[PDB]
């Protein structure tokens, strides 16, 4: 199994980017996937989950009405739309798979990660 | 239309015991009654079913045979009788009304449902006997969190307070659950402050008013 | 009560129509009385209509307009058409009766079981 | 070859039947006396039939001017609508009850549907009229059968005394007895056998002494008479033996008969239904004949008063006509009602008995004339004058 | 019957579905019922389409198929209980597994604390370990005991609290059960929490 963010960048405080993760190796359909962030020195933070369609996105609280998941099942991929960045938003994000179907949280894989440098 | 219904004490596992539908107000002999019965904690499942007469009667698999329901126009009145409880019986049961003819209707575009429904009784099957907790700390060791495990009492209910109930922020008092043993056990926890553990006291107040027990227990760091 | 059968209920959006017939079992010399009573899920049951001995056609004060009793002297049937249906009046439609079997012997009640009807989209 | 012929008309078998539904054994007198009435009536019009060689229609041209021409015309068109309206009636129940289609398509049927007389006409006469006359003839032994337990000196001593005070007070009795009435004497019947003695190969004039053809023919009709009579008074006590001293005293129309026969207990089961089917089949057929008899009646009628003619195809179909309308009015009015219609098909038939004396006056005065006369018209003149009080009283209590 | 979502979260006002899977019984049209915590269950709507005379306007049937579904269209804040789907069969009726709404909010991972059994308790034989998740959400959560890193199975029993009315959490206690003398053979106990606000499992413990 991998996944590949892409679609980081540098980008303008009130800016917007679209994160994607494709996953290959793995049917994403039956799987919430979750996207964190890590700013050097800092813990690894949650920033979103798309669970399967129809059971919700979560959201942490310094994203939430800005940021949205979506889910292309098709395509094993997931998007992070972000929108009024702010500087506080730089840092790596990083896609995960939750391997329970129950939404436990057991993220077992992880890509690499995709750099947002929020300044202008 | 004040369905009522009574009858619900504590049985030995095996034994039998009647319960009593009190009707009122609608003309009793137009509709029907059914038992609806609730495990603890689960979905609804349906369990018996009398019209007016002694004629008509369907049942559920789970109690086929072991139950006997019956009717009596006279004083409205519907009757369970239960024998050879199982110790899984222990539920929540009902009543409800219901249209009579509720089968020669019933097709696929027509349902009648249950109307009017009860307040429950609480039937409950056990060996066990009446008991109170055992108390003991749960001891803390910028938040803390203390507590007080109230352990092996029968039946239900238990209340705990904190602090004679000055304390009420942050408590959480778990539902009980059985044990293997067929007594329950509980904890309550109360988070604080950390700089209050070595100037303030921690006191969970247990009352068991089946067994009349009540225990203060302080809860040191 | 047994031995009528009413038929007829099924489905129908608003404002269609349709026909009830209460009915008799076996060979019945004449229906002297009927009435049509309706019992939706949460109320009791009202009553709609009253044809009488030769006639008269007595409704309710919430129907005249839409319901129109009738009888059938030749094959002994009570009818009833609803027009223009409306979603409140969805419910089991019960039959009343006062059939008399043969030319002398009095008469003698009868109710029936009823059939469903639902008016929605 | 065989015997073969229909007595049992619909008005008839109505009026009788309900004559003893609801009051009892009392009207029995008067059918007896109504029946006498007409053969003499009889007599007098087949002597006049034979000489004079004139019709009674002609006659009455004979007495008359061009205006009050037109208004016996009309009153025998109206006669004969009657008759037409009564039959119509009768065979739109026979449909309903045998096949089930609704009374508006059956009355539809009967009015457009004579072409089945030309066809059955080239089918062949013999074998129909013998199995219809079968089928009357075993549908009255089943009415035979199903009279029951029963008081002779009941029937008996209601037939003799003639309760005045009963046979005139309730005005529902002056109602069935001119039915009654009215329907064993039709007019119709007048004109048509005024016409058909026409032709029985006397020596037209030269026989003085023809009056043999007087004698044959009355003895003739004087049967014919006597057993419609004897049909009349069964259908009679069957109404009294099935439904009288009940509750809601229930009217006792057709319908009323046709079930109580077949939830009748002692017949079994399913012999209920046959008899039932087999009484609908007799109703249809006794309407059918009703009806052709009368068109020649109709044609005579409008040859002699207009001396105009027509073939007969147009006369028939445009008298149906005119005859359906009012039931179709009543029927949409009315909404349908077995009740209703029952009570429009009485109506009819004791209209006909009010509108006889128009044409029984004139029969009178002609025969006080001519070489041929009886000695003693005055048992017709008493006829007509207690007839006429009648007729106007039962006007008049309107 | 299977109810196909089962913990389906919203928020105030919004529209939400939930949808009845007819098991093929004789498919005679659901009727649904709603229940709050503890009460007796009211009616909503019978014959899969018309409402319950006195029901608020905000309901709604549908008959998609034959998979029977309801629809809030908007959430008032007092709609927030289970529901329940129930089709008549032959002779039987059979309510179904039934779902729960519940109120949508920002994820909380839980705080986690570990106590170790009371010198009283121990006295009279048994030790009781209670671990402790606290004001979490969503309610899925998974607590794994070791005694000596070695995982245990069939000693433990956990309750949930029903969510808590102002914020919207749950808090969980798991309690392992021993006996004293099995309690003595070990030093090391460990309660070890996986949920998923939490980016690694928070591991609580004590020595003996």
């Amino acid at each position: 199994v991998q996944l590949q963010e892409s679609g980081g960048g540098l980008v303008q405080p009130g800016g917007s980017l679209r994160l994607s993760c494709a996953a290959s190796g793995r049917t994403i359909s039956r799987y919430a996937m979750s996207w964190f962030r890590q700013a050097p020195g800092k813990e690894r933070e949650f920033v979103a989950v798309a669970r399967r369609s129809g059971d919700g996105a979560f959201y942490a609280d310094s994203v939430q009405g800005r940021f949205t998941v979506s889910r292309d099942d098709a395509k094993n991929t997931v998007y992070l739309q972000m929108n009024s960045l702010k500087p506080e938003d730089t840092a790596v994000y990083y896609c995960a798979i939750d391997s329970d179907t129950f939404y436990s949280g057991s993220y077992d894989y992880w890509g690499q990660g995709t750099q947002v440098t929020v300044s202008s | 239309v004040q369905l009522v219904e009574s009858g619900g004490g504590l049985v030995q596992p095996g034994g039998s015991l009647r319960l009593s539908c009190a009707a009122s107000g609608f003309n009793f002999s137009y509709y029907s009654i059914h038992w609806v019965r609730q495990a603890p904690g689960k979905g609804l499942e349906w369990v018996a079913y009398i019209s007016s007469s002694s004629s008509y009667t369907s049942y559920a698999d789970s109690v086929k045979g072991r139950f006997t329901i019956s009717a009596d126009t006279s004083k409205n009145t519907a009757y369970l009788q239960m024998n050879s409880l199982r110790a899984e019986d222990t539920a929540v049961y009902y009543c409800a009304r219901g249209y009579q003819y509720w089968q020669y209707h019933a097709s696929w575009y027509w349902n009648g449902g249950l109307d009017y429904w009860g307040q429950g009784t609480l039937v409950t099957v056990s060996s066990a006997s009446t008991k109170g907790p055992s108390v003991f700390p749960l001891a803390p060791s910028g938040t803390a969190a203390l507590g007080c495990l109230v352990k092996d009492y029968f039946p239900e209910p238990v209340t705990v307070s904190w602090n004679s109930g000055a304390l009420t922020s942050g408590v959480h008092t778990f539902p009980a659950v059985l044990q293997s043993s067929g007594l329950y056990s509980l904890s309550s926890v109360v988070t604080v402050p950390s700089s209050s553990l070595g100037t303030q006291t921690y006191i969970c107040n247990v009352n068991h008013k089946p067994s009349n027990t009540k225990v203060d227990k302080k809860v040191e760091p | 009560q047994r031995q009528l059968v009413e038929s007829g209920g099924g489905l129908v959006q608003p404002g269609g129509s349709l026909r009830l017939s209460c009915a008799a079992s076996r060979s019945i010399f004449s229906i002297d009385t009927a009435g049509w009573f309706r019992q939706a899920p949460g109320k009791e049951r009202e009553g709609v209509a009253t044809i009488t001995r030769d006639g008269n056609a007595n409704y309710a004060d919430s129907v005249k307009g839409r319901f129109t009793i009738s009888r059938d002297r030749a094959r002994n049937t009570v009818y009833l058409q609803m027009n223009s249906l409306e979603p409140e009046d969805t419910a089991v439609y019960y039959c009343n009766a006062a059939i008399r079997t043969t030319v002398r012997t009095s008469a003698q009640e009868y109710w029936g079981k009823g059939t469903p009807v639902t008016v929605s989209s | 070859m065989s015997v073969a012929v229909g007595y049992m008309d619909p008005g008839n078998w109505i009026t009788s039947m309900q004559g003893g539904a609801q009051y009892g054994y009392t009207l029995l007198f008067v059918i007896l006396i109504s029946s006498l009435a007409a053969m003499l009536l009889q007599s007098m019009t087949v002597r006049l039939g034979i000489a004079t060689g004139k019709d009674l229609a002609q006659m009455t041209r004979h007495f008359l001017s061009k205006p009050v021409a037109i208004i016996f015309w009309i009153i025998a068109e109206l006669a004969i609508i009657a008759t037409d309206i009564a039959e119509v009636i009768g065979s739109a129940i026979a449909l309903d009850l045998i096949f089930g289609i609704p009374l508006i398509v059956g009355a539809l049927i009967t009015v457009f549907d004579v072409f089945l007389l030309l066809f059955i006409m080239r089918f062949g006469f013999r074998k129909i009229e013998a199995i219809v006359g079968t089928l009357i003839f075993t549908v009255l032994a089943i009415f035979v059968f199903e009279v029951f337990i029963s008081s002779p000196q009941l029937t008996d001593i209601l037939n003799g005394f003639v309760p005045h005070k009963e046979i005139v007070t309730n005005q529902g009795i002056l109602y069935i007895a001119l039915g009654i009435i009215g329907a064993t004497i039709m007019p119709h019947n007048l004109y048509l056998h005024s016409s058909i003695v026409q032709s029985r190969k006397y020596d037209r004039h030269d026989n003085q002494e023809k009056a043999q053809a007087i004698k044959y023919a009355t003895i003739d009709s004087n049967l014919q008479l006597s057993i419609a009579f004897v049909v009349n008074c069964l259908l009679l006590t069957l109404g009294a033996a099935l439904f009288f001293g009940t509750k809601t005293n229930d009217l006792g129309g057709f319908y009323d008969l046709y079930h109580a026969l077949k939830t009748e207990p002692v017949l079994g089961a399913t012999l209920g239904g046959i008899m039932s089917t087999l009484f609908a089949v007799a109703l249809l057929a006794s309407g059918q004949n009703s009806t052709i008899t009368g068109t020649l009646a109709g044609q005579i009628v409008m040859e002699g008063f207009l001396r105009l003619s027509i073939p007969n195809w147009l006369r028939r179909l445009i008298t149906r006509a005119l005859a359906v309308i009012p039931v179709i009015i009543c029927l949409i009015i009315f909404k349908g009602n077995s009740e209703k219609i029952e009570q429009l098909l009485v109506f009819s038939q004791v209209f006909l008995s009010i509108a006889l004396p128009f044409s029984l006056i004139p029969l009178q005065l002609a025969t006080s004339n001519k070489k041929l006369m009886g000695p003693f018209i005055n048992k017709t003149w008493v006829n007509i004058i207690s007839w006429t009080l009648i007729v106007i009283l039962s006007g008049l209590n309107v | 019957m299977t109810q196909s979502p089962s913990s389906l979260s919203a928020s105030v006002g919004d529209r939400v579905t939930i949808t009845c899977r007819a098991s093929q019984s004789v498919s005679s049209a659901v009727a649904w019922y709603q229940q709050k915590p503890g009460k007796a269950p009211k009616l909503l709507i019978y014959s899969a389409s018309s409402l319950y005379s006195g029901v608020p306007s905000r309901f709604s049937g549908s008959r998609s198929g034959t998979d029977f579904t309801l629809t809030i269209s908007s959430l008032q804040p007092e709609d927030f209980a289970t529901y329940y789907c129930q089709q008549s069969s032959s002779s039987l009726i059979t309510f179904g597994q039934g779902t729960k709404v519940e109120i949508k909010r920002t994820v909380a991972a839980p705080s986690v604390f570990i106590f170790p059994p009371s010198d009283s308790q121990l006295k009279s034989g048994t030790a009781s370990v209670v671990c402790l998740l606290n004001n979490f959400y969503p309610r899925e959560a998974k607590v794994q005991w070791k005694v000596d890193n070695a995982l245990q199975s069939g000693n433990s029993q956990e309750s949930v609290t029903e969510q808590d009315s102002k914020d919207s959490t749950y808090s969980l206690s798991s309690t392992l059960t021993l006996s004293k003398a099995d309690y003595e053979k070990h030093k090391v106990y460990a309660c070890e929490v996986t949920h998923q606000g939490l980016s690694s499992p928070v591991t609580k413990s004590f020595n003996r």
